[PDB]
């Protein structure tokens, strides 16, 4: 949507992947599987948990507020009272609804950034070491095993390129 | 190696700024909609359940409100929307709504006989009741006030004083009777002048009977107007009268407290210990908002007219391997 | 192949968060600024145009309000800020401002003669007018009240009752008159003690006349205090007096409704229809905000003090290569 | 602005292009012109139409709101009335002005995202098929006719790259 | 060539969404918390500092409020929470809280003697005081009201009028006395019925004395109920009474103005010329929010309960 | 954070750099140092100054708001005044606190965009003239002196590529 990852050049998610929000789907000769990311997931969890906690924190608990019973020569004070009660309800409803609505697009795009930020740091690591297909995938000229695979999160590479050109 | 994102079976619909109906992996309801349905306790302490009585009747002692006279502590007060037991003997309730707002702060009572029926009024008959205030088949009267009448063809000048030594404000009530005929006035108080003085250091009022024919309510043509004043610690209240004084019998030493209130609700009582009570029911308050009722008691979620308030936490859901 | 974006010559200014005066391709005035300039109708129905009369005069029937007595249904009320007719006979209008608010709820009237002038008061002279309340050169009085005077040197004991069979609340109006001399009191009502009792099941008040000299207002040294009460279905109201009663002649059976109001405006009337009315003029509401007036009537956009409320829809505009 | 497309690496807009917010200006030997995009355009209108309507929805119409006209002994109650009426007008005036102000930067950046999202998806299609000049244009190694050019909307290319090195 | 961003030694913490304790290179206070601690002036004009008197005692002239009688202009009013000088002689102050609001609007006075002590009341004694209103060791009374008493065994019918030719609204105060005994009533005014009429063109009220025994407040068993009304330019006010009238002596031609108000404060007076004043102190207003006090006077920042209001201007700070 | 530059592929700021928010650290034979950028820096200062000023502007100065003193029989009106006074302070508190909280994230994301947008416009400048290490740095194969290095502000290059493939 706002960033090009979701529904853009990576048009989908993987039901197979659990244990995190982001990760990889390696298709190796030594087995395949959905190894879910760790650093970017828990970092996103920290942020959204703070988002939520930081949103309800800003909302005081409504302590006792009860009706007021005005008299027959008090229609005016009765209407003014209702004008206040309704006016504040109106303000808190709008403040509440307008916050989730606006903050929803921001939360979704936040994940968009996290994924697009993960698409890099790997395109940036595999500078000339892998083929970039426009579906969010990388074809290794390497036959990268389960040792260098966990070495895409970090890396002190057997860097020399072997020819496939 | 491919980079992608999580997905689940979640059917959680959510609204964004540029897109409606967005299904997502994780979210939070953020708004309380379900409630307990019953009038529960509040952090253990129970509410003053008024039953068929109105505040006017409870605090005046409408004989039909016999059972409420005991309770002197509470977290909140409940009134039926249409309580049929109040001012059984008609009259104006001077500042009724204010006395209600007065009692909304009270957390405890100390009902005591300011002017004991026996020994407060010798020389005046106090055995006076009305069928309007009938209780258990026989005519009765309010339990907290007391109807002074002539005794042996005389209503001698009256003077009773009370000194507030309770170190708390004393909610004193009293009333004035206005006969319909000149006959009842002379036959009842043996005079047509009839004054009524009620004096504090902060309250003074002289009452006079306006005699006239009025439409019969509770088959009564007369009326009794109900007055009252809180009496500060150290202050003294002086009652003087020539007739028509419905003397105070029981008073209340009020102890003020935090957030209590009067609510109207027809839900039944149960034994649940709710942290929040509303006219519709209790709420197990954890969410920041609520939509069952704007009236609330205890520590509760902010009331809003909203229906959804979802707030996604996860991301877009795109299944199908 | 090139990737770029649209552009036009639009001069639509917009204030963004990091830059003011930002020109953009498309936008929309989210705030209504123009108004109709006239007092229009409201979904077809016309408003009660009070003209030179104030609420005080229209409801009491200031003879100079000859023309307002017909209208008995309406969408809203218009009043001149300083209406020149109103009371005309000096005095206090007990609870004036509330009665204005009472009629602000009213959607229709049924003015009826609770006590018909002819045949209501035999043995009492009812032919009473004042130069202070003059209409068409002649002395007059209110169309809805009535000044009773002694007849044949006698003001016999008065007791007139009305029982509400209109199954609508009946606004009962009346007044008490205060002469400046003891002569006027004695010469007019044939007694100096003078009582005036008005008693319902929800209203009871005894009035007594205070004689004294007062500054001349409308060339009158006396005063007439104007009272009123709503009488609920089934209830009865009893007027008794020994003199000084300005008896009710016409009262009103109210039908309550939603959405009316009292507005002050100098804008003229037209036949335009409109969903929203303001003292400034009608508003053709499609936007959520407006800034012509905080007072508003009907379905209108919420009022704000803002001037722009622009809200771009498109993107930046960059013409000329 | 937030993204580099508008006023950034595409320093101007095209008065020539109508029929949409984004599009292309192809320079082929078989004629040139401003073929305006459709998919990203109607998709963007949907969202801005949603934002606007989802914003005015959160603003209930007023209704009759009338003055209260107090007497000479009700000065306190008059100020409280003036305090409520004014206090609410302010809360709504501020909110309304602050809403367009904040949400305008959001909409402008949204078009930026959309344009930058379209500058991609063509670099993702023309992997080795053209020279990328940073003015938002691509000079082709191919002689892409007016048949494959409209195949930039989707792309089912007679793909083999021709050398131009 | 490397592309990067700035950083400094700043310890400026900021709370953003999704991350607390976020240190940043630059920010701005956005919330005023410090205050002057003293009662300042307001764009030069000084406040009506009432001392031990309450507004009731100030406007009625509690003789112990001698010094407040001079000042006739002020920017705001300061009152002690529990001032012991006010209605020295017991009685009720009719619409007292409103008269506070009326005066809270007032910006200037013209105190003048509506009914001069000498010559206003011949045939009536005016030399009457109460130990309740004691000043400087001697019994006294209010400076602005006046106690009419019977003279030579007679309290003849009373009737006085006043014409507002002051081209400003004139606040007139008066009182009605209720003796505790019928004895005191007969010896003081020489009659037992006793009416008291007060009539303006839009104000009328007839007071009658209610004699009864009451608890002694300021060792007095009697009471004086205090009334007052505004008299518009042109209006005349008519006083009639048979006895028990606490007559007006000094009245006030009121001048209305813009935002003034009454505040409660124990802060001292200073010579500072502050633009905003609160019970806690003055505020050197430049920020949009503040949290020293909800009570405020003049052009001031909106009061809020907040503690922080950080608002970064720079970017994240990452040394090492 | 939202963009990948700050705390992402550029893991820190430079204490050495003063005189601006963004800039460069050239490693040349004619001396090295932290040359602070000018165009994007003042542009960010302009934007941040309007944010602040455009935000305090939306806050009209609180005029005299003082207590109201009710009598012994006006508790209802006494509470109503408190309900209005508090209900509004609650609204202004939330509006004030929630504004800095959300708009702080926007400001950081705003700076992130600017640095990442500065990382571009140089890749668009140094099309083939330098090896990009994903650390926000460029090692030139060129021997760009302090004359052409100061030409990264504009760029009129002794363009010929040197054989380094
Ligand atoms: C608020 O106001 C009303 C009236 O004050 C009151 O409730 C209604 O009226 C009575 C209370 O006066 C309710 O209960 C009654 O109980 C009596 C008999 O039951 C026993 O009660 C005690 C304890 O057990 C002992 O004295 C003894 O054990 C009694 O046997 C009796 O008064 C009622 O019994 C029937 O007969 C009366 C005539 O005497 C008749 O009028 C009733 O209608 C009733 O018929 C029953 O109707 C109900 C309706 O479904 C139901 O019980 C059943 O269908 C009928 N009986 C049987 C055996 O099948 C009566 O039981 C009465 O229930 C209340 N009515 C309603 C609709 O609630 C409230 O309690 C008051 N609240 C307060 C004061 O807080
Ligand atoms: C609200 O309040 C005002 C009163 O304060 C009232 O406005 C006036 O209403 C009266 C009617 O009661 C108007 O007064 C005069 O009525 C005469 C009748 O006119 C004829 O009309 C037809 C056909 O010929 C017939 O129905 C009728 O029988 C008559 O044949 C008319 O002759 C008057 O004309 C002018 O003559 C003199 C000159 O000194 C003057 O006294 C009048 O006031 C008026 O003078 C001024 O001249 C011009 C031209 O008219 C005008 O521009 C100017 O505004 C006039 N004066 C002022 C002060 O503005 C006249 O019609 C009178 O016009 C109404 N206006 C004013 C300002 O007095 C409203 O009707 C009340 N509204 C209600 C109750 O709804
Ligand atoms: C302007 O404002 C000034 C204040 O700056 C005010 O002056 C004060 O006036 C009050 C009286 O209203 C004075 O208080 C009195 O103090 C007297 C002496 O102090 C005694 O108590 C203390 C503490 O225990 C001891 O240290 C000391 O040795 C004394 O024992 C005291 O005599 C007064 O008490 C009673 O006396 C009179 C008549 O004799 C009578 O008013 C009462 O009997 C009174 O009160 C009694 O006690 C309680 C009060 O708590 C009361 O409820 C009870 O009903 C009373 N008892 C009876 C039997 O009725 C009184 O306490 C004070 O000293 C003055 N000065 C100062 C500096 O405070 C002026 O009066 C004001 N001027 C105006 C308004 O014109
Ligand atoms: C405590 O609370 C209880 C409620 O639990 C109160 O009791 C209830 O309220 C009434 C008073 O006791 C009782 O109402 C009755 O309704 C019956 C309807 O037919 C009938 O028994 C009476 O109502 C009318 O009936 C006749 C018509 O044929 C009349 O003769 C009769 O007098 C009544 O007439 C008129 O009613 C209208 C009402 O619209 C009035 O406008 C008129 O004024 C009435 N006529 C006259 C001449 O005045 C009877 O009223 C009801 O039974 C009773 N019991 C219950 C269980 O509800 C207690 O009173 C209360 N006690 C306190 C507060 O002390
Ligand atoms: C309905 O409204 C009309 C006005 O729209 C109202 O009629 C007006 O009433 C006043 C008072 O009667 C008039 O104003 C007068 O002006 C004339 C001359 O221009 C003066 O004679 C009056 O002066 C006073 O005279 C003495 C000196 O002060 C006083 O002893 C005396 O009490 C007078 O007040 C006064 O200044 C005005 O002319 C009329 N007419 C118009 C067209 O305004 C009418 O009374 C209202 N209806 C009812 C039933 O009252
Ligand atoms: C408010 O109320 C209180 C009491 O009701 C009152 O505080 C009093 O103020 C005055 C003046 O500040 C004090 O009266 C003084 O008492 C002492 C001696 O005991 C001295 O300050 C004074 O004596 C000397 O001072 C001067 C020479 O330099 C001369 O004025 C004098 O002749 C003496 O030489 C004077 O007697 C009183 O003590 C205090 N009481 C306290 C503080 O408890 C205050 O004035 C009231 N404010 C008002 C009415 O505005
Ligand atoms: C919302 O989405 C749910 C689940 O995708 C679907 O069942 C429903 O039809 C949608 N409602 C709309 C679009 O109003
Ligand atoms: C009446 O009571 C008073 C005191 O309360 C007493 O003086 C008098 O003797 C009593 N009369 C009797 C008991 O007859
Ligand atoms: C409240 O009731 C029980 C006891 O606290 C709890 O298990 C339940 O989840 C709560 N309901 C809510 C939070 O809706
Ligand atoms: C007064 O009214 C009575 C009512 O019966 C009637 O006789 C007559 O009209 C009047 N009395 C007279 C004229 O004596
Ligand atoms: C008329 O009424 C007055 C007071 O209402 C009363 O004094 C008088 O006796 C009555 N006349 C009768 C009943 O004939
Ligand atoms: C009320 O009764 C009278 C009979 O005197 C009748 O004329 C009137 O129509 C009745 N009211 C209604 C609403 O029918
Ligand atoms: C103004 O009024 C109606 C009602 O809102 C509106 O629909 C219409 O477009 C406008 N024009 C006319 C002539 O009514
Ligand atoms: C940061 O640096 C300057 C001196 O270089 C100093 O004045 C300032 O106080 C320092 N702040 C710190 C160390 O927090
Ligand atoms: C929060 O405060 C500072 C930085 O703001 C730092 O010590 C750390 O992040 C937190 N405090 C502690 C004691 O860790
Ligand atoms: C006061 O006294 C004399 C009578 O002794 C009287 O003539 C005079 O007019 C009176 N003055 C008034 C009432 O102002
Ligand atoms: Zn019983
Ligand atoms: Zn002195």
């Amino acid at each position: 949507g706002l960033f090009g990852a979701i529904a853009g050049f990576i048009e989908g998610g993987w039901t197979g992947m659990v244990d995190g929000w982001y990760g990889y789907h390696h298709q190796n000769e030594q087995g395949s599987g959905y190894a879910a990311d760790q650093k970017s997931t828990q970092n996103a969890i920290n942020g959204i948990t703070n988002k939520v906690n930081s949103v309800i924190e800003k909302m005081n608990t409504q302590f006792t507020a009860v009706g007021k019973e005005f008299n027959k020569l008090e229609r005016r004070m009765e209407n003014l009272n209702k004008k206040v009660d309704d006016g504040f309800i109106d303000v808190w409803t709008y403040n509440a609804e307008l916050l989730v609505l606006l903050e929803n697009e921001r939360t979704l795009d936040f994940h968009d950034s996290n994924v697009k930020n993960l698409y890099e740091k790997v395109k940036s690591q595999l500078k000339n070491n892998a083929k970039e297909i426009g579906n969010g995938c990388f074809e290794f000229y390497h036959k990268c095993n389960d040792e260098c695979m966990e070495s895409v999160k970090n890396g002190t590479y057997d860097y020399p390129k072997y020819s496939e050109e | 190696i491919c980079i992608g994102y999580h997905a689940n079976n979640s059917t959680d619909t959510v609204d964004t700024v540029l897109e409606k109906n967005v299904t997502v992996t994780h979210s939070v309801n953020l708004l309380e909609d379900s409630h307990n349905g019953k009038l529960c306790l509040l952090k253990g302490i129970a509410p003053l359940q008024l039953g068929n009585c109105s505040v006017a009747g409870w605090i005046l002692g409408n004989p039909e409100c016999e059972l409420l006279i005991s309770k002197e502590s509470w977290s909140y007060i409940v009134e039926k929307p249409n309580p049929e037991n109040g001012t059984c003997y008609p009259g104006h309730f001077a500042d009724y709504e204010e006395l209600r707002e007065q009692l909304s702060s009270v957390s405890s009572f100390e009902r005591f006989e300011i002017f004991p029926k026996e020994s407060s009024w010798p020389n005046h008959t106090v055995t006076g009741v009305s069928a309007s205030c009938s209780h258990n088949g026989k005519s009765s009267f309010y339990k907290n006030l007391l109807w002074l009448t002539g005794k042996n063809g005389l209503y001698p000048n009256l003077s009773k004083s009370y000194a507030n030594n309770k170190e708390k404000e004393v909610l004193v009530l009293w009333g004035v009777h206005h006969p319909p005929n000149i006959g009842d006035q002379r036959a009842l108080y043996h005079t047509e002048n009839a004054y009524v003085s009620v004096v504090s250091s902060h309250y003074s009022r002289k009452f006079t009977p306006e005699i006239a024919k009025r439409p019969k309510v509770r088959d009564q043509e007369g009326r009794i107007n109900y007055y009252w004043t809180l009496l500060e610690p150290g202050d003294t209240i002086i009652f003087e009268a020539n007739g028509n004084l419905i003397a105070p019998r029981y008073a209340f030493a009020l102890s003020r407290g935090f957030g209590s209130g009067i609510i109207n609700s027809n839900a039944p009582m149960d034994e649940c210990d709710a942290k929040c009570q509303t006219p519709q029911g209790a709420i197990n308050s954890s969410l920041p908002f609520q939509n069952v009722h704007p009236v609330t008691i205890g520590e509760c979620p902010k009331y809003v007219r909203s229906a959804k308030l979802r707030m996604v936490t996860g991301l877009r859901n795109i299944p199908s391997i």
